[PDB]
């Protein structure tokens, strides 16, 4: 059918995630169940205060930041901004995935016999089911994709997660395909954290012992419900009106001068959404279309409607049993797949303005693909990719023949052909800057920095050109005025360029650039603490085989008695950098290179027992 | 010595006897001229036709078929001697040793009876030679006199019945015409060119009077004559140019009748002028001018708006007027306009709305030109041939590229190159 | 433009927490009669009640002499113009002492005020963000059915001086106060036009200015609706609990007619009554912007690399007057002007002029990002043509001066782009003072040479033999400040090395005042 088509699961699977999600509430912290050629992990769900807003947590929404080694793919990469989530949720998992549980010995007996793993629960087991299938995906799938198969997530009425970066993480490594989420139409669990902790602090409790399935000898107070209600669905106006606002840039200076003054949830929709009502079934990709629907299909049309709702919206937190019995009978729309979406919104409860705002949600993604396009047919013309090619094959080979090589050429020389250089790095650098300034306003989709097409064209660019901007940057003294380069003068092109090629490298084997460069550095022997280490080696030129000239430029001119300890680690980073292309060894080793001039003038100790000994 | 002699000025005079007269004599003419230095074409061209009596494209034939002897040679320029350009700022160069070949074969034998006098280089006073011997008439066609200041008083009488051609080479900021020019009967094209780094001012100007029977005239870095309405006028002349000259006030007087001065000149040449803000605006009472070049002009802003009178022009150059800011809306009504050139002008931003009433025009250059939009007129253009514009600016000529068939749209490369600072 | 946003911002105000509390305030200071100040979850709102009798309707100039000046506006003709009731009833009750003690300390600080007390209220305002020194804290303006404060040349100078939106007008389309002022009287800030369905926000005051005229000749007068804020404002703070459709016939197939219909129907006019179209038209002209700004500034860096080779050719020119024996300096080449290259260097000056022009002229239409001159990359790119282009337009100047009735460069002769390139170098962090080795690329001080040329003058004129003593002192006066500060300039590594070749003008100027200085006895 079109919701396997589509989602990649049936209703078999569906019916056992829901069984397992209900058993799991007797068990302590999860369930295991196996069933043939699969094995599904239940997570049981919390109804305490503290299982939603950590108490020693002073923010305002209960939020924190993820550890960059724990988490290494949820961030932003060239922009290097990590992702947050929600504490309790996160601390319940760490509780789970503690050795002395054997929760990770199970999974990893799941993993040899080759089985399909499925992560499920039901309310806040619904969002610890979430942050385990991340949690697996980052420490098994991404190492070995075919040892290690695929996962899926099913969540029932499941509060939100993580915040917008989260989100763009899932997007750009391609595993948002394999969350699913249902929600009832009225539900209210979905909603409850789009809400400040000081508007809901007084009536959660009572809330959350009416939600627990288990409890019914608590009392129903209408005016409790009614208070709750009103008060996370007024939090939650503000955030959608703020947010549709933001996202189709209408008002930047007011909606900046009013932000000063502001507090709005960070969390956002992750995954496929699934909207339930007694007649259809709706699925949506798009995180903002799925914000302003959660506003929007939850408001009254009568008098009679709003009396109604309050109570409803709890009462439908417990419908997902009829709704897994009576799948098969609905109605199936996609929403972004569909040319007139006017009658499904009709059907759940949406207004004309909602519409309105729901489709600008839409038309912004339609834009962002339009952009891609114009980009990608721009970078693929012979006359661009002439430039790079001209200084590939003509003016590299001729200031190698001249003996002192093309960086000292453009640093020093007025000839025809330094005009010619000039004028195409400075072309290049209109293109690439371009793209970069589309990029940090999101005017492009969440998979670009990790299109391979685009990495290898970056990683060409930055080895080819980079060391003419620096040139470029000495020759006019620049560092005099605003200090060194690898501090204040890089520009950001090179940063991101080097980000995506290091991530796209090193993201199958788990360890992160940072530390495999502090791993080298230890191995060299310096006798040093690594404290006195990170103090001597900040802002240096060795950790990217591009800013070599910079780190030359910087250890020139300077006793040896000083710079003993960069000139050790340049010297040891060399080799490598060779092997992989990073520098070229036809140009650095030159009679009239700068280089080989200040490295002709150390202490002949140094010299005698250098790796380099042999080349110079 | 001899053995250089021997060995070099007997080789190249055996290369040189292939030549037929009109190309030897081209030849040894280019010995009048300082060494190192280049040679625009249009002084050379201008001396050969009023030499042996020949048309432009004949002499300019003459200079590229010694070029390719390995004789002389071209400077480098991306559209040298292309359709309907100019001479004036393409150059030639020629080696010190032929310059030397050349200089011993005109100065050979007695001084009176030499076909060409010359000076080989800067002396302070003219040669003993010449006044020890202007008891007698000389017979030669060619006067060269390379000097630095002169002075009333360093000049002597000299006769020369035959000569055709004088050029006078100097650098100061003073310089005193020599008196021998009133008896040069036969006297047809001047050249005078100051080198200095300042404009020298000519003293005695009055010798022009007479010089009715002149046909071209030269002058370079120099203070134009602040010409008066008691001028005596040129009735023969042709051809006048004006490079790196310094205009003053000279024709900002108001009571100036330019069209009286000169009844049939055709050909006007103003180029490098700093101090030009306008045009006289009786320049346009000159029926008989045939083409126009106002260039390197850069305080320039706008154009008399009298041009329509001009019935017989034919080419219009204008490039590098970086403060030009329009055409006058007149170009339109002239009925043998040929030839348009706006190249390098970077105020310039739309052209007239009627521009397709000039049915005759046949090329249009617009290289490095701030155009926006071209009017829906030229599409009635039916003689145009050639279109250069910028490659960035191909999507405005589509119109008549459909329209106008067998028509060519070609888009210049840009060019690198720093010959320009070779100043 | 295919969305209409003029409903969704009103939304967005109304939907905060600022909107109740600020009405809460001003109701409290009404019932008591006097300021009130205090916080509310982390914000401080100062409340300032509306005075019974006052005479409105005369303009007078801002102070220029008092204790209460205004140095962030313009102080050019025409002046802008005030309600002299207003200043007199702010000196009157002292609110500057007041402020001063209680806002001590604050982060966050919201002004307001209902009628009189919404005009005093935006004036203080205004006078906290007029200042040369910015705020220690953020402020925000917002009132209710106030007068009109000022004329058209203040609107035009708070909108010049990026302040207008930090106010917010609420208008009830049947108050008649807010539009009963004399023409001269003009609106600033972000006007919020609201009724029993909902809100519009508008921000031009044209737009203001139109929609203020179709309500006078379209509206009834009803005088008790000055007293209906507080039921507007509960209102529209619980509109959000129903779903609202459109109530008229069918919604046009269009996006943004359909916007702007509901835009219509927000106010209570009929898609197809009298004034429901004049409405419509005020909204469609008042949305009227092409070619969104973010799209247009990324593009910006194709024709920033367009125009970059000019950039490269005067440096070109640069280094090869530097190594020519005349030694005269680029500057000193350019003003002589006897060479071909000078007229090429000539050509690459105006297409920069251009291109820089174009720039900021897009800046101040509103057709780039509000931010946009805070982005370090234009910053830098700024400053790199300025410090090469700066000098050759001052030797442009001197060059094509008539002598006698010729002034001075710096005498109001400067070029615009330069003066706004140097305002925007006041962003980006202050580098730390580097040791220099050597000779700077170029002046930093971009305009040295117009300052030589002024002193240059001053030297002349004194060691004229008409000079005057009295005229001789003062010149010395004038001309060992300008000394000192060349030298310290030279000792410090601030200038290239043309400034110091041997036959600049610099030097020249150098040996002749040393000259004088020996003649002379000092
Ligand atoms: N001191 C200084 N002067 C001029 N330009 C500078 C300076 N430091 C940095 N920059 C450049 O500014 C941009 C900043 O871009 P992001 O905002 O980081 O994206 C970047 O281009 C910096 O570049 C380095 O500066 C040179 C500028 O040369 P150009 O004007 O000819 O382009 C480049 O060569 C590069 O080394």
């Amino acid at each position: 059918m079109a919701f396997e088509a589509l989602t990649g699961i049936n209703g078999d699977l569906i019916t056992r995630s829901w069984s397992a999600s209900k058993q799991a509430y007797l068990t302590e912290r999860y369930h295991k169940e196996e069933a043939g050629a699969v094995v599904i992990f239940a997570f049981q769900p919390s109804f305490s205060e503290k299982d939603f807003f950590d108490p020693d947590n002073k923010s305002s929404f209960g939020e924190i930041k993820l550890n960059r080694v724990q988490f290494p793919c949820m961030r932003k990469i060239g922009k290097g901004d990590v992702a947050t989530v929600n504490e309790a949720f996160l601390k319940n998992l760490e509780a789970i995935i503690d050795p002395r549980t054997s929760f990770q010995a199970s999974v990893e007996m799941a993993v040899r016999s080759r089985k399909q793993i499925v992560f499920t629960g039901h309310s806040s087991g619904g969002a610890t089911a979430i942050l385990a299938t991340v949690w697996y995906l980052e420490k098994y799938f991404i190492r070995n994709p075919n040892v290690y198969l695929e996962p899926r997530c099913v969540t029932f009425g499941a509060p939100l997660v993580g915040d917008s970066i989260f989100s763009h993480a899932l997007g750009r490594e391609k595993w948002s395909r394999f969350f699913v989420n249902f929600v009832s139409r009225f539900d209210i669990v979905p909603r409850i954290m789009l809400a400040r902790k000081a508007s809901v602090e007084e009536t959660l409790p009572h809330v959350l012992a009416q939600l627990d399935p288990r409890k019914s000898s608590v009392q129903e107070s209408e005016q409790r419900i009614t208070e709750f209600y009103t008060r996370v669905m007024r939090d939650t106006s503000t955030v959608a009106n703020q947010a549709v606002c933001e996202l189709t840039g209408s008002a930047e200076a007011f909606l900046e001068t009013l932000s000063s003054f502001l507090e709005l949830s960070p969390y956002r929709p992750a995954g496929t959404f699934v909207f339930s009502t007694e007649k259809r079934l709706v699925a949506v990709n798009n995180s903002d279309a799925i914000l302003q629907m959660l506003f929007y299909t939850s408001q009254a049309s009568d008098e009679q409607e709003w009396s109604l709702i309050p109570f409803r919206s709890i009462r439908d937190h417990h419908s997902y049993e009829e709704l897994v019995q009576s799948m098969g009978k609905k109605l199936f729309n996609h929403l972004d797949g569909e040319n007139s979406i006017e009658s499904t919104l009709n059907d759940l409860g949406v207004s004309t303005r909602g519409r309105q705002y729901v489709q600008a949600a839409l038309e912004e993604e339609k834009k962002r693909v339009e952009n891609q396009k114009k980009i990608i047919q721009v970078i693929e013309q012979e006359r661009f990719l002439k430039k790079l090619a001209w200084i590939e094959d003509e003016y590299k080979p001729k200031c190698q023949a001249h003996k002192n090589g093309y960086y000292d050429s453009f640093k020093v020389s007025n000839e025809e052909n330094d005009f010619k250089a000039n004028v195409k790095r400075a072309e290049l650098a209109g293109v690439f800057d371009e793209v970069l300034g589309l990029m940090k306003k999101c005017q492009l989709p969440d998979e670009f920095e990790g299109d391979i097409d685009w990495i290898k064209l970056a990683t060409r660019y930055r080895r080819l050109v980079e060391p003419l901007d620096i040139a470029n940057y000495h020759r006019h003294l620049k560092n005099e005025d605003t200090g060194p380069y690898m501090k204040r003068g890089r520009p950001t092109r090179y940063i991101y360029a080097q980000r995506g090629y290091e991530h796209y490298i090193l993201k199958p084997n788990g360890m992160i650039a940072e530390d495999v460069f502090w791993n080298k550095v230890n191995g060299l022997n310096l006798g040093l603490q690594l404290e006195e280490i990170q103090e001597t080696l900040k802002n240096s030129g060795s950790e990217c085989g591009s800013c070599f000239w910079a780190e030359v430029e910087e250890l020139k001119g300077k006793p040896y008695e000083e710079v003993e300890v960069r000139v050790k680690t340049l010297e040891g980073m060399l080799g490598e950098w060779i092997t992989d292309g990073e520098v070229d060894d036809k140009e650095i080793f030159l009679e009239g290179s700068t280089f080989r001039k200040w490295w002709i003038t150390l202490p002949k100790n140094h010299k005698s027992h250098s790796p380099l000994r042999d080349y110079m | 010595d001899e053995t250089h002699e021997s060995r070099v000025f007997a080789q190249i005079e055996a290369t040189l006897e292939n030549l037929d007269p009109k190309t030897r004599d081209c030849f040894l003419v280019l010995g009048a001229f300082p060494e190192d230095k280049k040679i625009p074409l249009d002084v050379l061209i201008n001396v050969l036709v009023e030499l042996h009596d020949l048309e432009d494209a004949t002499a300019f034939a003459v200079i590229v078929d010694l070029a390719n002897r390995n004789l002389l040679t071209l400077v480098k320029d991306p559209r040298f001697g292309h359709m309907y350009t100019s001479y004036y700022d393409i150059f030639v160069t020629q080696h010190d040793v032929l310059r030397d070949v050349a200089l011993r074969l005109s100065n050979h034998g007695k001084v009176n009876n030499r076909e060409r006098l010359l000076m080989p280089k800067r002396e302070s006073m003219l040669p003993r030679e010449w006044e020890r011997n202007n008891d007698e008439p000389y017979k030669a066609r060619v006067v060269s006199i390379h000097t630095g200041e002169m002075t009333q008083m360093d000049w002597f009488d000299m006769e020369l019945p035959k000569a055709e051609v004088l050029i006078l080479h100097f650098s100061s900021d003073k310089y005193v015409l020599p008196p021998f020019i009133a008896k040069m009967g036969k006297l047809t094209a001047l050249v005078i060119i100051n080198n200095g780094m300042s404009p020298a001012r000519l003293h005695d100007f009055s010798i022009f009077t007479n010089l009715a029977k002149l046909k071209s005239l030269w002058l370079q870095r120099v203070h134009v004559p602040e010409l008066s309405s008691s001028t005596v006028p040129l009735q023969n002349l042709h051809k006048l140019s004006l490079i790196f000259c310094k205009i003053n006030t000279s024709l900002d007087q108001t009571e100036l009748d330019i069209a009286q001065i000169f009844p049939k000149l055709s050909d006007l040449t103003i180029d490098h002028c700093d101090d030009l803000l306008e045009l006289p605006s009786t320049i346009c009472g000159i029926t008989s001018l045939n083409s126009i070049s106002i260039t390197n002009c850069p305080r320039i802003k706008e154009l008399p708006k009298n041009l329509s009178k001009l019935k017989a022009l034919q080419l219009l150059r204008l490039y590098a007027c970086h403060e030009l800011n329009s055409l006058p809306v007149e170009i339109c009504e002239l009925p043998r306009l040929k030839y348009v050139d706006i190249s390098q002008c970077v105020s310039l931003s739309s052209l007239p709305e009627k521009i397709g009433k000039v049915k005759t025009l046949e090329k249009i250059d617009t290289r490095e030109c701030s155009l926006s939009s071209i009017p829906n007129s030229v599409v009635l253009l039916t003689s145009l041939r050639h279109v250069i514009c910028d490659r960035e600016a191909l999507w405005m000529w589509e119109k008549v590229q459909k329209a106008v068939a067998g028509l060519r749209v070609e888009a210049a490369e840009k060019s690198f190159s720093r010959d320009w600072l070779d100043d | 433009c295919r969305f209409e946003t003029s409903e969704l911002q009103a939304s967005v105000m109304i939907s905060t927490p600022l909107f109740t509390d600020s009405w809460s305030s001003c109701n409290t200071a009404n019932c008591n009669g006097s300021i009130k100040i205090h916080d509310i979850a982390g914000i401080t709102y100062v409340a300032i009640p509306a005075v019974s009798m006052i005479q409105l309707g005369n303009l007078v100039g801002l102070p220029v002499t008092g204790d209460v000046l205004f140095p962030g506006l313009s102080s050019d003709e025409p002046l802008p113009m005030v309600d002299a009731a207003i200043l007199k009833l702010f000196l009157q009750l002292k609110i500057k002492e007041g402020l001063e003690l209680e806002l001590l300390g604050k982060k966050l600080v919201v002004i307001t005020g209902h009628s009189t007390g919404g005009a005093l209220a935006a004036f203080t305002a205004l006078w906290l963000l007029s200042q040369s020194s910015p705020p220690s804290f953020r402020v925000f303006c917002i009132t209710f059915g106030s007068p009109l404060l000022g004329n058209q040349s203040l609107s035009t100078s708070i909108s010049r001086s990026r302040l207008a939106h930090n106010f917010c007008h609420v208008v009830s389309i049947h108050d008649l106060v807010p539009r009963s002022s004399n023409e001269q009287f003009w609106p600033f800030g972000t006007y919020l036009f609201c009724s029993d369905k909902g809100g519009v926000c508008l921000d031009n005051a044209g737009s203001v200015r139109l929609m203020f005229n179709i309500l006078n000749t379209t509206a009834t007068q009803n005088t008790e609706e000055h007293q209906r804020y507080g039921h507007y404002v509960f209102t529209l703070s619980h509109m959000f609990l129903k779903s609202r459709s459109f109530l008229g016939g069918s919604i046009p197939d269009n996006s943004y007619q359909a916007g702007v219909a509901l835009a219509v129907e927000a106010l209570g006019f009929s898609n197809d009554d009298t004034s429901g179209v004049l409405v419509k038209e005020c909204i469609e002209t008042a949305t009227r912007i092409v070619r969104a700004p973010i799209l247009r500034s990324a593009e910006l860096a194709n024709e920033l690399a367009s125009v970059l080779p000019a950039r490269l050719e005067i440096q070109w020119y640069k280094d090869r007057c530097d190594a020519s024996e005349e030694q005269l300096g680029y500057y000193d080449f350019f003003k002589r002007y006897s060479l071909k290259r000078d007229f090429k260097v000539n050509m690459s000056r105006i297409r920069l002029a251009k291109f820089w022009d174009t720039v900021i002229k897009m800046v101040e239409t509103n057709e780039l990002p509000f931010d946009f001159h805070l982005g370090k990359k234009w910053i830098y790119a700024s400053q790199f043509y300025q410090l090469l282009a700066e000098p050759l337009d001052i030797a442009n100047f001197y060059k094509n001066r008539d002598i006698k009735t010729g002034g001075h460069y710096l005498e109001g002769n400067r070029p615009k782009r330069y003066e706004v390139i140097d305002k925007w170098q006041k962003g980006v962090k202050v580098p730390e003072e580097c040791v220099r080795s050597r000779y700077a690329s170029t002046t930093q001080d971009t305009c040295f040479w117009a300052k030589l040329e002024q002193a240059k003058e001053w030297l002349d004129e004194a060691r004229k033999e008409s000079s005057d003593p009295q005229r001789r002192s003062l010149l010395r006066e004038k001309i060992v400040p300008f000394e000192s500060y060349a030298n310290t300039l030279v000792t410090k590594k601030e200038v290239s090395l043309d400034v110091k070749a041997k036959n600049s003008s610099y030097s020249v100027w150098e040996a002749n005042l040393k000259e004088f200085k020996c003649k002379m006895g000092y």
